RNA sequence: AAGGUAAGUAU
């Protein structure tokens, strides 16, 4: 039914989002922002900050690929995976790319973006202390 | 705290004065100190806007920014010192006074 | 300092000669990076670091961490007992604590 | 003058009207050690109160 | 301690002192194996990049290169000397010896400040500069 | 007659936020109590830690 | 020449005066470092097993070691100079107003 | 001294500029510190 | 598929709209900044010793420090054993 | 008295294979030349043991890839990789290194496991917090035994009956033991005078220090 | 016993 969307988030998360959306057709006719919040629960915070009890997090946020990133990058991961899943669902609802070529391409793009986020920082030059100077310096006036 | 609380401005004035007590004998100002003291002056200039922001934070704000920690090196034992954001500091000070 | 010198000498001893010219400082940089990651209580993992060199650096960091903790605690005991100390040693001890 | 705890001269202070709403100030002065890095040698009292 | 450039004979030391016309030539006389020299060399290594605009740091072994032992009284475990435009720049550290730093420092900023003071004084054309910090005592309390 | 003087050891470090919030509901508004208790659940930073 | 002979004679004399306990104290020192060495091994010895495993590191692995890059951004590494400014005049005004007292 | 308090200066420059209060204090009481009864030792005549 | 250039008035194939626009509005300040940067990083003298020199210095240290290296342990400064 | 109750119950036999290693700075050709000498060749030492000392892997020094420190987990067979012909364990003495291999030859009727939780580092004594995952009902040690001794030892399955667990810092050490009441499947945790019924699953989650196993 | 050298240019 959804060969492309299965590749990205797996069949279990696919089943959950398809069931909660009301259908593959209903899933496709839905923006990626709403799909990311599919399955979200307004969990009560019991004397804790709203950050501790993950808000605005749905099935995609708890998917295997999204949960595999460090917690400081899981929001961007959830957004990107939700966008690509929306694209795959729109492709799937028309029963195109039944092989999964669109799904494989989207998963490869997601993995490349995740690797870029995990990329080690580049070498950054150390700025030496400025040499002391005694020459006169002319400075402008005005307002 | 009611919107038309009678003692609302007195508590805000006390909180702002307590926040400014850290610079009473200061001679130089850090950029962070400059910004915080400018926030205090702005809150004093427009007490009602500051009170409205405080009520909005008390009603809706549940997530806060990180707090910096340092330790006063008393030779017997370390005493934690916490650095809260100035925007949240005003709300906390007013809440404590009230 | 003695531990860092020993680790650097051991690692550079079995490095191929043709590459010691341009990579002697890189391994010291990796060693310092691992140490500062341990100080920051932050995970340290270099994907391109070979496993034997990674284990060598891990052992270095473990030994340095033991020495660092013991030095911090001994210095703090000296501070509490009233031992005559300077401001720089107290600042370093406060940071370590 | 200069007798009593609190001092009599505190009655003539110009901030008496606003200091009457300062409640729990002594615990605040003792709790200021966790906010300001400097150590207060007068943690036990407030000059205005 | 081992990352700094080394000078292996007196002629190299003379050339290093002569080569730099716009930077202070900081030369540490001692042994890489001496603990005091290890501390001083670690301090110099921590600041080597920072002061590279107005200072260059070299290390000399006084056993491999004994050509300056009698001249500069290099009979201490560690010794740091400052040269600017082929002139030895003395510094009034308050220790009674104004010609060298014969102990090991612990603060990078301390050594950087001393280097900066030497650089400024030597640029103005002075043979003696006054250290920003006195060392008649170790300030231990 | 006996004089006992002591301390509540680890008083601050052992305060549960859920129990503190639920006890604060008893004396203040549920919104104020939630704000005060959520304020203690913040990220603590020191240099790179 | 004869200066070297005199120096050698005096040095040999000083060495001979040291033979009273030289071998005894040197064997005691040998037997004393080894007592200390078992409890506190040499630093290089503690890395001997790890060093041995560096032999099988291929030359390609040796080259492929990455460089260390700082994670701090421009603001953290090289912050702009932080200016210091005097406290506002309102502080002096409020300090001098504090000393004012009512007459009733 | 006031003007330099708010200028961009290095640590050595600021350390040098914190000594003027000490110099003023020392010269204010100079007829007392600079005494042979206080500092027992030899005398050095200031040049010029 | 030629689209008129809004900055030069010429025509470019649609496959090169974005790159032509990005290159066309490239400040020469970028060129001079890059030239300055190239001049700076190719003229600063190296501060630390080369790798072979580091290895030689560490070898000398190991020779003269037998309390850390070697099998036999001589004094701190001696090299015989 | 060679055969006492303690010897017949707990004492087993293991074979030690020791291979001395030359100095690391020695050249490869000279190392091979010294390989001809019997000093650096394998030496067989057959010595009986009262208990088996299992050494844990070094505790993790950093956090995981997800910025959250994780309690180390090790399979029982991973710390049981000792006492077999394949694993070679380096012994770094203060003077020379050795490659001491261990080979089990005689399994005692009751086996005692002593996990080295406390090791003294270069400056103080540290406790290894590594948690060992071990089944408490079926472990087979026939693989570790030699082909010559597996025929005589037809029984190798061991069942845990007791597990001494150390909790806390070495200075403020606390000792608790999870005993198995014979005749019932219940497990009892014995902390001082307090006896608490503990489910069999919770035992493996504790820092095991001393274990005793029954062949049955 | 020290922490108490002005840095010079000329003769």
């Amino acid at each position: 039914i959804a060969p492309n969307l299965s590749i990205i988030i797996g069949a279990s998360t696919a089943a959950k989002i398809m069931g909660v959306a009301g259908g593959l057709t209903n899933l496709s006719k839905m923006p990626a922002c709403n799909i990311m919040l599919l399955g979200a629960q307004r969990k009560t915070l019991s004397g804790f900050s709203s950050t501790s009890v993950l808000p605005h997090t749905g099935y995609i946020y708890h998917s295997d690929i999204v949960q595999s990133l460090p917690p400081d990058l899981r929001r961007k991961a959830a957004r990107l995976v939700a966008a690509k899943c929306t694209l795959a669902a729109r492709v799937d609802s028309f029963h195109e790319s039944t092989e999964g070529k669109v799904g494989y391409e989207l998963k490869d793009e997601i993995e490349r973006k995740f690797d870029k986020w995990q990329e080690p920082p580049p070498v950054k030059q150390v700025k030496p202390l400025p040499a002391p100077l005694d020459g006169q310096r002319k400075k402008r006036g005005g307002r | 705290p009611p919107l038309s609380y009678k003692h609302d401005t007195k508590l805000l004035i006390l909180a702002l004065e307590r926040l400014k007590e850290a610079y009473s004998v200061k001679s130089r100002l850090n950029q962070s100190q400059r910004e915080e003291l400018g926030l205090i002056e702005q809150a004093y200039d427009n007490p009602h806007e500051a009170l409205s922001r405080i009520k909005r934070h008390l009603l809706t704000q549940r997530a806060f920014k990180e707090v910096g920690i340092e330790f006063m090196d008393l030779y017997s034992h370390l005493v934690p010192v916490y650095d809260v954001e100035p925007l949240e500091k005003i709300t906390d000070a007013y809440l404590d006074q009230y | 300092l003695e531990l860092r010198a020993a680790v650097m000498h051991d690692i550079l001893d079995m490095m191929p000669e043709g590459i010691k010219q341009n990579k002697a400082r890189t391994i010291l940089q990796h060693l310092s990076e691992a140490w500062r990651c341990w100080k920051a209580n932050i995970p340290w993992k270099v994907p391109g670091l070979p496993t034997p060199i990674e284990n060598m650096i891990l052992r270095y960091v473990k030994a340095k961490a033991d020495w660092w903790t013991n030095t911090a605690h001994y210095n703090r005991e000296r501070i509490r007992r009233g031992a005559t100390v300077d401001k720089t040693v107290c600042k370093k001890n406060l940071g370590r604590l | 003058w200069d007798r009593g705890i609190p001092r009599i001269n505190t009655l003539f202070q110009k901030d008496r009207h606003t200091l009457a709403y300062d409640k729990g100030w002594r615990v605040r002065t003792d709790f200021k050690q966790y906010q300001v890095l400097k150590q207060n040698p007068f943690w036990w009292t407030h000059q205005r109160h | 301690s081992y990352m700094l450039p080394h000078l292996h004979n007196g002629w190299q030391v003379d050339q290093a002192i002569l080569s730099e016309e716009d930077r202070v030539v900081v030369i540490r006389f001692g042994h890489d194996w001496d603990p005091t020299c290890m501390k001083m060399d670690e301090v110099l290594y921590s600041i080597a990049e920072k002061v590279k605009n107005f200072a260059v740091i070299y290390l000399v072994d006084i056993t491999e290169v004994p050509d300056f032992n009698k001249m500069y009284e290099l009979y201490d475990p560690c010794t740091v000397m400052f040269f600017f435009r082929n002139k030895h720049i003395m510094i009034d550290l308050g220790t009674g010896n104004n010609n060298k730093i014969n102990w090991a420092m612990e603060d990078k900023q301390e050594m950087v400040d001393i280097i900066e003071t030497v650089y400024r004084g030597a640029r103005k054309g002075r043979g003696l500069v006054v250290s920003p910090k006195d060392y008649s005592t170790k300030y231990r309390y | 007659n006996v004089m006992l003087e002591s301390r509540f050891e680890k008083m601050y470090e052992k305060i549960d936020l859920t129990l503190l919030n639920r006890l604060l509901r008893l004396i203040v508004d549920h919104n104020i109590a939630d704000y005060m208790t959520a304020k203690n659940n913040v990220v603590i930073n020191y240099k790179d830690m | 020449k004869d200066d070297e002979e005199a120096d050698a004679i005096y040095a040999a004399l000083d060495k001979r005066m040291d033979e009273r306990r030289k071998e005894r104290r040197e064997q005691r020192e040998k037997e004393e470092i080894e007592k200390y060495r078992m409890e506190r091994p040499k630093i290089q010895q503690q890395f001997s097993d790890l060093k041995r495993k560096l032999a099988e590191v291929t030359e390609e692995e040796w080259l492929s070691i990455p460089e260390v890059g700082d994670a701090r951004n421009k603001r953290q590494r090289n912050p702009r100079y932080e200016k210091l400014t005097p406290v506002p005049d309102s502080f002096f005004a409020k300090h001098l107003q504090t000393g004012e007292n009512h007459t009733s | 001294e006031e003007s330099m308090k708010w200028k961009k200066l290095t640590n050595a420059q600021r350390s040098g500029l914190n000594q003027i209060p000490n110099r003023r204090f020392t010269l204010w009481w100079s007829p007392t510190i600079n005494r042979a009864n206080v500092y027992v030792g030899f005398q050095v005549q200031l040049d010029l | 598929e030629y689209l008129v250039s809004p900055i030069t008035g010429e025509k470019i194939p649609a496959s090169k709209m974005q790159e032509h626009m990005r290159i066309g509005l490239l400040d020469p300040r970028w060129l001079e900044q890059r030239d300055r940067s190239i001049r700076e990083k190719q003229s600063d003298d190296e501060v630390y010793a080369p790798g072979l020199d580091i290895e030689s210095s560490l070898k000398q240290l190991a020779e003269r420090r037998t309390d850390i290296f070697g099998v036999e342990e001589t004094a701190i400064g001696k090299k015989i054993g | 008295k060679k055969k006492t109750i303690v010897t017949d119950v707990f004492q087993g036999s293991m074979r030690i294979f020791t291979k001395k290693l030359p100095h690391p700075d020695l050249p490869a050709e000279e190392k091979e030349q010294l390989l001809h000498n019997d000093e650096y060749q394998e030496t067989m030492v057959e010595s009986t043991f009262m208990y088996l000392t299992l050494d844990l892997p070094t505790a993790p020094l950093y956090k995981d890839e997800k910025e959250q420190l994780i309690i180390p987990q090790v399979p029982l067979f991973n710390i049981l990789a000792k006492f077999n012909g394949i694993t070679e364990k380096e012994y770094k003495t203060y003077k020379e290194n050795f490659l001491k291999r261990f080979q089990l030859t005689k399994l005692p009727p009751y086996l005692i496991f002593c996990i080295k939780r406390f090791t003294k580092n270069n400056f103080f004594v540290e406790k290894n917090p590594t948690i060992v995952n071990f089944p408490i009902t079926n472990v087979d040690l026939r693989e570790y035994l030699s082909e010559e001794v597996q025929a005589v030892h037809k029984n190798t399955t061991y069942d845990l009956i007791a597990n001494i667990v150390h909790d806390g810092k070495p200075s403020e050490g606390s000792y608790r033991i999870h005993v198995l009441h014979h005749g019932t499947g219940k497990w009892y945790e014995l902390q001082d005078l307090q006896v608490t019924d503990i489910l069999p699953q919770m035992i493996t989650l504790s820092e095991a220090y001393i274990q005793i196993w029954k062949r049955r």
